């Protein structure tokens, strides 16, 4: 996570069997070892709730930092569930509106750069 | 040889980045010409929701758009029926969808609740009343004949 | 590609989204397109039937809606047969996914 | 005002809404501009692009 | 030297292919946002015909 928030780091071994990480392995101790399709995650406990993704990992496992103070990994939450009562004799209509305003940012041009070939490749040598 | 290799590597990367910035600039040009100078019926192009207009702002090597969009907020239930029969002839709404609150029927536009009484000016007829499901018996006031006694 | 490349440094990082979640997104998009209309793409959604959705969609090409209600049965049969035709043509095509 | 009155004709709402809600719409638009100003004023990283 | 040259060749080709796939993805995104979530009056964009 951000160095401002904390300093606790966790390691991820890519596609290495957590059943074989004893061959692979202060963080080499078995404290909270989790297994993902992306590999073996060491240094973060596992949580069962659902949150939005903050730092992607792989196979949908998303990790975050929440408080005592440690790193967690969880199933990424597609969003809050919702359902709508379909029926063929009802209609739902708005009765009030809202004028919102949103910002879109587009790059246009980059820095007009030029390069001197001979100077950069040879300096000031006649040879 | 080594420095040369570095040169064409850098030049190639710069060329590619120029390609992406060209694509982005073309997209921005289309956005400017279709939002600011008019009103674009497309969605997810001139902002999120029904669009109104825009305003450009300059920035170091870029532009910033302030899309102004219209978004409905609160929602209300009503009972609907896609046709009305009055005198053995079907009726269809001109530019609304037939809604009601239970005892009186009304026609409204489809983005703001604004009911009105249904008369001939609001409906057009087509055929008789054994053609489609959803028919609801109703009455349509005539604003033309009953007014003139003489 | 089986194992030789995986044993010469060449790795294949798995995609961020699994197939099931993508299927859930597509199911959500279909649910919104069916029970809501175009509203759910602009904030809160509205519930509104299906026949009186095409009844408004036909208003968007140049034919008034009374056509749909006067030909509901035929149009339903035609749409179902069209879906079946897609299913069978996809079922019996050797090379239709070159792209 | 009679430019917004025509622009609302371009999404599916007839213009009489705007002339009946002019004051509220004005207040809402001004508050929206202020919200842009403050959110831009107090954002650490919103210009990554 | 030789294996390096192979590396830059492969990386350059992958970069280009990423460019085309990005263009195609943007086109698909516009198609999704203009067809599915609404009705597009354009022709030859949301299918052939009205
Ligand atoms: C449905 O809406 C109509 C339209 O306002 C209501 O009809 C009027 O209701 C008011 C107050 O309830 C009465 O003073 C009027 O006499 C009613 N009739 C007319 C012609 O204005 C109706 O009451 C509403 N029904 C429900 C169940 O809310
Ligand atoms: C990982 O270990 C499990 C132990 O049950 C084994 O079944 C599986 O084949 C292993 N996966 C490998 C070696 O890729
Ligand atoms: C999370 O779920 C697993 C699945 O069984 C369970 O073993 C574990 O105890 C749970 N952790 C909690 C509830 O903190
Ligand atoms: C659909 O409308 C028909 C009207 O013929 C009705 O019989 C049926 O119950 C409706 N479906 C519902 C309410 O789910
Ligand atoms: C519509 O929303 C505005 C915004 O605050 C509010 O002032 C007004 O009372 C609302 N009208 C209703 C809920 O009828
Ligand atoms: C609107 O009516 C539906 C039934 O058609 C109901 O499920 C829903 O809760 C209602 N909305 C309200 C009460 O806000
Ligand atoms: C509507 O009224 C007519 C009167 O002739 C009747 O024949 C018909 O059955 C009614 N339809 C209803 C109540 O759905």
């Amino acid at each position: 996570p951000g160095t401002n928030t904390s300093n606790q780091v966790a390691v991820l071994y890519q596609d290495v069997n957590c059943t074989e990480v004893p061959v692979a392995i202060v963080y080499s101790t078995g404290s909270n070892v989790f297994q993902t399709r992306a590999g073996c995650l060491i240094g973060a406990e596992h949580v069962n709730n659902s949150y939005e993704c903050d730092i992607p990992i792989g196979a949908g496992i998303c990790a975050s930092y929440q408080t005592s103070q440690s790193i967690i990994a969880y199933t990424m939450s597609l969003g809050a569930e919702n359902s709508v009562a379909y029926s063929n004799n009802s209609i739902a209509i708005p009765t009030n509106f809202t004028i919102s305003v949103t910002t879109e940012i587009l790059p246009v041009s980059m820095t007009k750069t030029s390069v001197d070939c001979t100077m950069y490749i040879c300096g000031d040598s006649t040879e | 040889t080594g420095r040369l290799q570095s040169l064409q590597t850098y030049v190639t990367q710069q060329l590619i980045r120029a390609a992406e910035i060209r694509a982005s600039a073309n997209l921005a040009a289309t956005k400017m010409s279709e939002c600011v100078l008019g009103q674009s019926k497309r969605v997810d192009f001139c902002g999120k929701g029904y669009h109104l207009m825009s305003f450009p702002q300059s920035a170091p090597h870029g532009v910033v758009f302030l899309h102004v969009t219209y978004v409905p907020a609160q929602e209300k239930n009503f009972t609907t029926a896609p046709a009305i029969c009055h005198d053995g002839k079907a009726h269809f709404p001109r530019e609304g969808v037939f809604v009601s609150n239970g005892t009186h029927w009304f026609v409204t536009q489809r983005n703001f609740y604004e009911p009105q009484i249904i008369t001939t000016d609001n409906t057009f007829v087509s055929g008789n009343c054994d053609v489609v499901i959803g028919i609801v018996n109703n009455t349509v006031y005539d604003p033309l004949q009953p007014e003139l006694d003489s | 590609l089986i194992c030789a490349q995986k044993f010469n440094g060449l790795t294949v990082l798995p995609p961020l989204l699994t197939d099931e979640m993508i299927a859930q997104y597509t199911s959500a998009l279909l649910a919104g397109t069916i029970t809501s209309g175009w509203t759910f793409g602009a904030g809160p959604a509205l519930q509104i039937p299906f026949p009186m959705q095409m009844a408004y969609r036909f208003n968007g090409i140049g034919v008034t809606q009374n056509v749909l209600y006067e030909n509901q049965k035929l149009i339903a049969n035609q749409f179902n047969s069209a879906i079946g035709k897609i299913q069978d043509s996809l079922s019996s095509t050797p090379s239709a996914l070159g792209k």
